[PDB]
């Protein structure tokens, strides 16, 4: 305990950049499936525009 | 039963009012019946055994046959009246040499027998009414040389009307008696 | 080893008690039918060797009909079998019924089963009695018990966590007679007496918790948390202990003035606990308020003579010193010459307890008090102004001269309550 | 199991001496090996709907409540 | 594809009526008729009355059969007539009020009875030539009560109308008046409550079940009593289903499921069974020698007239049902829930393995363990139990677990938590034990009720569909919320994607929609049928398909990126209200208010 108490601020740092960077890749990778969706507002918008 | 029962002055089985006064006495007809019939003169509900045997109909007050009623209190008291028919009545008892004695008292005796087990004795009724008590505190200092601990069955044959069978811790006298324990 | 007797006499005695006896399951590990799963439960429960729990407490109302819903409910395996005595009926609002010619049947049962309880505790410490003032069998058969076990015990504590009848509500039409009677015997033979009422839980049920519809399983738990409060010391440790005679000797001044109220400090939600701070200093101002009362008075018309308290929880006293400094500064709360102290404080290291289905949160402070005040002869002046209102034109007599109960003892309790009135301000007046 | 002649005439004669009247030597010695959907559970307690203890429940859906009872002094009352 | 129809109604006198070709079997259910071959060759749920049928008659050649229902105070309610051989609605009869408690036909085949109203009571004769009404007249005493039920006689002219509360009157009928002439039966002192019917084959008598358990046989000629009942064990509760025989030995059967082999002089049974639940129809094959019975706990019984043996052939439940449940891994089991009573099935063919009774109160959501051990319930007394899996043993049950009878339960994959919320919005959560089970914390955001509540498959979060507007994500590990969907429905079900992307919800507002696992963000929105509701949603283990089952008869098989409908639910519209596939994606299982059952084929969506 004594010998790993010398890291104690890092791993609490590390939990911290491994949450935020798993809970950002969710989100892009539901914005891509999102983006190939086709029955959007938007993309709707954009079909009609073409 | 009765161990946890506080058995104080006036302990009481089977009234004769009652909406099931035998519920724990366990009954044996042969040539014989029981019912609940109005008597002529204290012009209440009395019950009523017959038969032309005097010794298979009968009622037992514990039911279960090992069980028995643990009663620490000296006098038995009943309320029967006479009917010049043959009529008897049994109790046993406990000793301080814890052995269980019997005492059997019956209409048509002349001759004690002080025995080892069965003590018969006589009894003689009056006319009409009566109520008898018992002196079990007394019957087993005398006959027996033991003392009085417990009285532990009870069981009455053919030929009488039965009403209000209830122990007491003393002999009381009719005036000190309350009002439900009188006769009439 | 520090043990309680606790009698319940009556209906509401009895249907406070089955909402006390989970409480005290739920403080120990004791499941209902007395097998703890896994001697700080001492005072309240007997053990036996085949692992079953046994109360010490005695049941008793002369008509069998409240008995039997705890001899078929939940709790029918807890309690021993005789110490649940039963009756044919009851006294039916008249107190000479039970207190009389019928109500002698059953006293030498309930002694025997005092005697036959006292006879197996180790340390005797007293007597906890539940009885409504508003009964027929509460209020008659708790005078016919007390006149006698005084008379064989004597010395050791009485108190009796009792209902008032409230000022403007009530549910009777002979509260006025029933209660006038019973003083005669509390003054003499009794030692405390802890008041409540049912208004004023049904107002602090409603105002600082959002309950509809409150009733009597509402009224009978916060009951059962004040005695579990009051019994907190004999079972627990802390820093301040207080016992049975350690406040009851603080509490009564007077031979004649041991009428003290209580009151219980954190009642609140489930949901706004997170949004108040619950600190030592704001829980004992709670408890000043005149909004606060369990019985429905304002204390600052009249003078606190005597108080106390009973902590639990997570309270360290410095906190607690902080705060009754600042209580006797203020300027609302109004003294006698004669206590120049005032105070008395218990300390234990217990939370409170949360039984499921109740409508209180977890809060880790608590705090209780009982104040021996003078403002509670209001009551007893309004409840007064009852009595004559009715025996001028000789009301309801003949139900009280019919079963056994001579005429003149209304006026005799009559003259008692006004001894007593007489007393409250005599001994409240300045020198 | 027998391991001798007592034990053969008395570990299985099934021949009451009180009973058996005028017998014979075979008819006192004879042993017994000479002679040779749809499950459901019900619950014990026949409960009652009315004698429950969870609340009181409004007499208006207040969800979306139909008489307006508000908290005394500002407020909802209910859940 | 349709298949494995489960359930039956029962519950009203009569149901059951076999056509006079001895093969199939016709009886009603919620709101719709069902006929049954030998097969098991569902055929043709006869469509309408708008909804509930109550009552049932069928014409003697066996080409008619003519239905009534039940609706609101003041609404009119429609017999309609259909065949037996091209199933079409021919004639929509609608004229009386309130409700229709009794129909009949007449042996030659022209002429149909009705009688109607639990107030206004009449009676009304159709003709079939043109579906309307000859004439009518109220087939009430004034001064007595009021009426049950009506038969013709074989004289093609007169019938009866049959004491409610005791009153017995003759009608016959004369079409160039076009008049029905009411006379009444005098009784000497009697007065029953005459309960059940039926008539001999020469006119000569007809006979009466009465509520005093004694059976009644009378005179139509006469206009008097005829017999009297049996003394001495008149049967226990009321007699409610008496059928003759050609000969003169009838058939009674008592509520209290008790049948009696009777006759006419000696009311004596000859030849008696004791049945499972109270009888309430009787129903005789046209060769004699078989006939059925109909239960009011939904029991057919085939029971042979020689020497009585009984084989019971449908079971089902008998209040709404709510919440199948697969267990994992095995797609032979069924667990149904309902009003005092838990049944475990099987799924191919169709038998009840084990039934579970609460004595009468009312049952809610029912869970399996993660692995085979227990199976919990939550129920409507305040009471969460769990059961043993075989042998019906009652493991455990909480005491006082909400205020109001505890709705929603759920099981962590671990077998050591469960999650239960209420009507009070308590959310509550119960760590088991081998010795005892405790409370942790109770998380009381809801201001509404629970409808259901589902956890990730790793537990960590879990997911509370509320009545409320507001569904809650709370997380596991520590007992705090996350997130919240606020949204203008009333929710019903919602459901987790498989790979954890995305939730979604449904309801009353029918708008199907998926949701964003973080913010609470919408993303679209896609209708139900039309105006309807929906209250079971569905994927599947890989997250392609997706089903949808509501308030109408629609169960919907769907798409899940695009909105893809494919309609089969053109089964019972009693109001389905939960749906599960097969672990194995082989059958999709939907559970209809009135008792029914109903299993399809998986399609590829």
């Amino acid at each position: 305990r004594i010998r790993d108490s010398l890291n104690r601020l890092t791993r609490e740092a590390a939990v911290l950049r491994a949450e935020r960077a798993a809970k950002k890749k969710m989100h892009v990778k539901s914005q891509e499936l999102v983006k190939h969706w086709t029955n959007t507002y938007a993309g709707m918008k954009e079909q009609k525009l073409k | 039963m009765f161990k946890n029962t506080f058995q104080s002055g006036f302990l009481s089985i089977l009234y004769s009012i009652g909406s099931k006064p035998l519920q724990i006495w366990d009954k044996k007809v042969r040539n014989g019946h029981i019912k609940r019939i109005t008597d002529n003169d204290i012009q209440s509900l009395v019950l009523e055994i017959e038969g032309t045997n005097v010794s298979t109909t009968y009622i037992t007050c514990p039911a279960d046959p090992k069980k028995t009623l643990g009663i620490k209190l000296p006098f038995l008291v009943m309320i029967i009246k006479n009917l010049k028919k043959y009529f008897t009545f049994e109790v046993q008892v406990l000793d301080d040499k814890n052995v269980r004695r019997r005492f059997r008292a019956s209409n048509y005796q002349s001759t004690t027998r002080v025995k080892p087990f069965i003590c018969t004795m006589p009894m003689r009724l009056d006319d009409g009414w009566n109520q008898i008590q018992f002196n079990l505190s007394d019957f087993t200092r005398r006959a027996y040389g033991t003392n009085y601990i417990e009285t532990l069955r009870v069981q009455i044959h053919a030929n009488c009307r039965i009403r209000r069978v209830y122990f007491s811790d003393r002999l009381y006298s009719e005036d000190e008696l309350p009002a439900e324990f009188k006769l009439y | 080893m520090r043990e309680c007797i606790s009698i319940h006499v009556g209906q509401a005695g009895v249907q406070i008690g089955n909402a006390c006896w989970e409480l005290y399951c739920l403080e120990h590990g004791i499941q209902p039918d007395g097998q703890m799963p896994s001697d700080s439960f001492n005072t309240f429960f007997s053990e036996t060797g085949a692992g079953k729990h046994v109360p010490r407490a005695v049941f008793v109302d002369l008509e069998p009909t409240v008995i039997d819903e705890v001899r078929t409910g939940t709790y029918r395996q807890l309690f021993h079998p005789e110490q649940l005595i039963t009756g044919k009926e009851d006294a039916a609002n008249n107190y000479a019924r039970g207190h009389y010619t019928i109500g002698k049947e059953i006293i030498d049962l309930v002694l025997d089963r005092i005697r036959k309880l006292a006879d197996q505790c180790t340390g005797l410490q007293g007597f906890l009695v539940f009885h409504s003032f508003g009964g027929g069998t509460g209020s008659g058969f708790t005078s016919l018990l007390m006149e006698r076990l005084s008379v064989d015990y004597g010395k050791k504590s009485k108190l009796e966590f009792s209902i008032y009848p409230a000022p403007q509500v009530s549910t009777a039409v002979v509260e006025p007679y029933n209660s006038i009677l019973t003083t005669h015997t509390t003054l003499e033979h009794s030692d405390c007496a802890f008041m409540v009422d049912n208004e004023a839980i049904y107002d602090i049920c409603r105002r600082n918790l959002d309950i509809e519809r409150p009733t009597y399983t509402n009224l009978n738990r916060l009951i059962g948390q004040i005695v579990s409060s009051i019994t907190a010391s004999l079972r627990f440790d802390g820093a301040l202990n207080v016992d049975l005679t350690e406040f009851q000797t603080n509490l009564v001044p007077y031979p004649r003035i041991h009428f003290p109220l209580a009151t219980y400090a954190p009642v609140i939600s489930a949901e706004k606990a997170y949004h108040e701070q619950l600190s030592v200093a704001e829980i004992t101002n709670a408890c000043f308020e005149p909004a606060n009362q369990m019985v429905k008075c304002d204390p600052r018309h009249g003078k606190y003579m005597a108080c106390c308290l009973l902590y639990r929880g997570d309270v360290v006293p410095k906190d607690v010193n902080a705060a009754i400094a600042t209580i006797k500064t203020k300027r609302t709360i109004q003294f006698v010459d004669w206590c120049p102290t005032g105070f008395k404080v218990g300390i234990n290291y217990q939370p409170p307890t949360v039984v499921p289905g109740g409508d209180l949160a977890k809060v880790q402070r608590a705090v209780c008090m009982l104040s021996n005040t003078t403002a509670i002869a209001e009551a007893w002046a309004r409840l007064d102004h009852k009595f004559d209102l009715m025996y001028a034109k000789r009301a309801f007599v003949h139900w009280y001269v019919g079963e056994g109960m001579e005429e003149g003892e209304f006026s005799e309790a009559r003259e008692d309550m006004a001894a007593l009135e007489k007393d409250y301000e005599e001994v409240g007046v300045d020198s | 199991k027998i391991p001798k002649d007592d034990l053969d005439f008395r570990l299985a004669t099934l021949y009451n001496h009180h009973t058996g009247a005028f017998k014979n030597k075979t008819e006192i010695l004879l042993h017994q090996e000479t002679i040779e959907t749809i499950r459901h559970w019900i619950n014990p307690k026949k409960e009652s709907i009315h004698s429950i203890q969870g609340s009181i429940v409004s007499p208006h859906t207040a969800a979306t409540n139909g008489g307006y009872s508000r908290k005394n002094d500002g407020g909802f009352f209910s859940t | 594809e349709l298949q494995a129809v489960i359930g039956f109604n029962g519950h009203v006198p009569n149901g059951l009526k076999c056509h006079p070709d001895q093969e199939h079997l016709i009886y009603p259910l919620g709101c719709t008729v069902l006929i049954q071959a030998i097969n098991t060759n569902e055929q043709n749920f006869l469509h309408g009355h708008g909804n509930n049928v109550s009552c049932v008659t069928i014409s003697k050649e066996g080409d008619y059969i003519a239905s009534g229902q039940v609706t609101f105070m003041g609404f009119k309610a429609d017999i309609i007539l259909w065949d037996f051989k091209k199933r079409e609605l021919i004639a929509r009869l609608s004229l009386h009020k309130g409700k229709i408690e009794a129909l009949a036909f007449s042996p030659n085949d022209l002429y149909l009875v009705s009688l109607g109203g639990p107030d206004d009571g009449s009676v009304v004769v159709w003709s079939i030539a043109k579906r309307d009404a000859i004439c009518g007249s109220p087939a009430a005493g004034l001064n007595v009560g009021n009426a049950t039920s009506v038969v013709f006689s074989r004289c093609r002219d007169e019938m009866f109308v049959t004491a409610g509360n005791g009153t017995i009157r003759v009608w016959e009928l004369d079409l160039p008046n076009r008049k029905i002439w009411p006379t009444e039966c005098q009784t000497g002192q009697m007065k029953r409550i005459v309960l059940s019917t039926g008539m001999a084959d020469d006119d000569s008598f007809f006979y009466l079940g009465t509520t005093t358990g004694d059976i009644l046989k009378m005179n139509p000629k006469t206009k008097l009593l005829a017999d009297t009942g049996p003394v001495k064990d008149k049967f226990s509760l009321g007699v409610s289903a008496l059928r003759c025989l050609k000969m003169g030995g009838l058939l009674v059967g008592s509520g209290a499921g008790l049948l009696i082999f009777c006759k006419s002089p000696s009311y004596k049974p000859i030849k008696k069974v004791q049945l499972q639940g109270g009888i309430t129809s009787i129903t005789l094959r046209g060769e004699g020698h078989q006939f059925f019975v109909g239960t009011e706990e939904s029991h057919i019984y085939r029971v042979n007239f020689t020497d009585f043996k009984e084989t019971l052939i449908a079971t089902c439940h008998f209040e709404a049902v709510q919440d199948i449940v697969f267990p994992f891994g095995t797609a032979e089991l069924f667990a149904t829930c309902a009003k005092k009573d838990i049944r475990v099935w099987h799924t191919m063919s169709k038998r009840e393995l084990l039934r579970i009774t609460v004595p009468n109160m009312t049952c809610h959501g029912i869970d399996f363990m993660r692995d085979g051990k227990s199976i919990i319930s939550a129920w409507d007394d305040g009471k969460i139990r769990a059961f043993a899996p075989e042998s019906g043993r009652l493991m455990y049950t909480i005491n006082s677990a909400h205020r109001i009878g505890v709705t929603a339960i759920a099981t962590t994959s671990d077998c050591k938590r469960i999650i239960s919320g209420g009507g009070e919005g308590e959310v509550r959560v119960w760590q088991v034990g081998c010795q005892t089970q405790k409370l942790e914390e109770a998380l009381k955001e809801h201001k509404s009720s629970v409808s259901c509540i589902r956890v990730k498959k790793n537990n960590e979060e879990c997911v509370t569909a509320s009545t409320d507007g507001t569904c809650i994500i709370w997380d596991l590990v520590r007992l705090r919320r996350n997130q919240m969907i606020l949204a203008n429905t009333l929710f019903q079900c919602v459901c987790y994607h498989p790979e954890e992307f995305q939730i979604i919800t449904s309801g009353t507002d029918r708008k199907i929609a998926y949701w964003e696992v973080f913010d609470g963000s919408v993303i679209r929105e896609l209708e139900g049928s039309l105006s309807g509701s929906i209250n079971g949603m569905d994927i599947t283990q890989e997250g392609g398909h997706f089903v949808t089952g509501g308030h109408d008869h629609l169960v919907k098989v769907w798409d899940y990126n695009e909105g893809e409908v494919t309609h089969v639910g053109v089964g019972h519209s009693g109001n389905i209200m939960a749906m599960r596939i097969s672990p194995g994606n082989q059958y999709i299982v939907s559970v209809s208010a009135d008792g029914a059952i109903l299993r399809w084929k998986y399609p590829f969506a």
